[PDB]
């Protein structure tokens, strides 16, 4: 039962250090913000027009 | 620095930290992230500040706190000039 809950409380996580690392400044470029969540740029990209949406 | 300067550049604070700005800016982040110091610091122009922003009823608020002042001390002169005038041209 725990790989049930495994993939959504990953993705929960994910959200919260991705508003955690862009909260303490403002407008920056997306190579910087990739390297501190380690992880692409367009998934970043799709994942923050998600969220402003 | 927080407490006098208002917008400074991020290279100029960095070097009066004797450490690399990269170094500067991930030791000020948990910081501000914890509330303790303020700052909003831009990483394409290299250019941080403090200064929060300016809200209506504030501006005028310490306008008229400026003016309550202004009357105090007015009123507090008078007495003042009053037993001056007093040793003197009394007789």
């Amino acid at each position: 039962i725990i790989s049930t809950h495994l993939a959504k409380l990953y993705d929960n996580l994910l959200e919260q250090n991705l508003i955690r690392v862009i909260e303490p400044f403002s407008r920056v470029q997306i190579e910087h913000i990739s390297s501190l969540i380690k992880l692409s740029k367009a998934d970043v990209e799709r994942k923050l027009s998600q969220m402003i949406l | 620095m927080a407490k006098y300067y208002t917008r400074i550049t991020m290279k100029r604070m960095a070097q009066l930290l004797d450490l690399s700005v990269d170094e500067s800016e991930a030791f000020l982040s948990n910081l501000v992230v914890n509330k303790t110091i303020f700052a909003k610091v831009d990483r394409l122009a290299g250019i941080i500040n403090f200064q929060r922003p300016k809200d209506p009823n504030n501006l005028l608020n310490d306008w008229s706190q400026k003016l309550n002042s202004l009357m105090s001390l007015v009123n507090k002169t008078t007495h003042l000039i009053a037993k001056e005038e007093m040793i003197h041209n009394l007789q």
